């Protein structure tokens, strides 16, 4: 009865919707971008945090919007104020953008996959 | 580096 991994599949590269319920707590993740504006992605996502049980969001992830505003330019401090001052539902378009976000990590690349894998 | 990260 040969089992069937998930992690041969490719990962979707699409935009995708994620709303995040979070009343007034942290929405348990992290980003990274540049002060330059050439997008912010996310480097960690908290283990049991809201972002987390969402279930539909991953390092590597670019965050296109929030709540309607276009983070695809923005600085990390200021989309860090746009997603701290978003509500307590939190609507994310995301993208899922590895080759970029392995710039960040030290000895990461992507495999055939498309997960970012750290050596 | 230009780099910067943050928890939100």
């Amino acid at each position: 009865g040969s089992p069937e991994f998930l992690g041969e599949e490719d990962i979707p590269r699409e935009p995708r919707r994620i709303v995040i319920h979070r009343g007034s707590t942290g929405l348990g993740f992290n980003i990274v971008g540049t002060e330059d504006g050439e997008g912010i992605f996310i480097s960690f996502i908290l283990a049991g945090g809201p972002a987390d049980l969402s279930g539909e969001l991953r390092k590597g992830d670019q965050i296109l919007s929030v709540n309607g505003v276009d983070l695809r330019n923005a600085s990390a401090e200021q989309a860090a104020i746009a997603l701290k001052n978003a509500g307590q539902t939190v609507t994310i378009i995301a993208q899922y953008k590895p080759e970029e976000y392995s710039r960040f990590e030290a000895n990461s690349r992507v495999d055939s996959s498309g997960r970012i894998v750290t050596d | 580096k230009n780099y910067k990260q943050t928890s939100v």
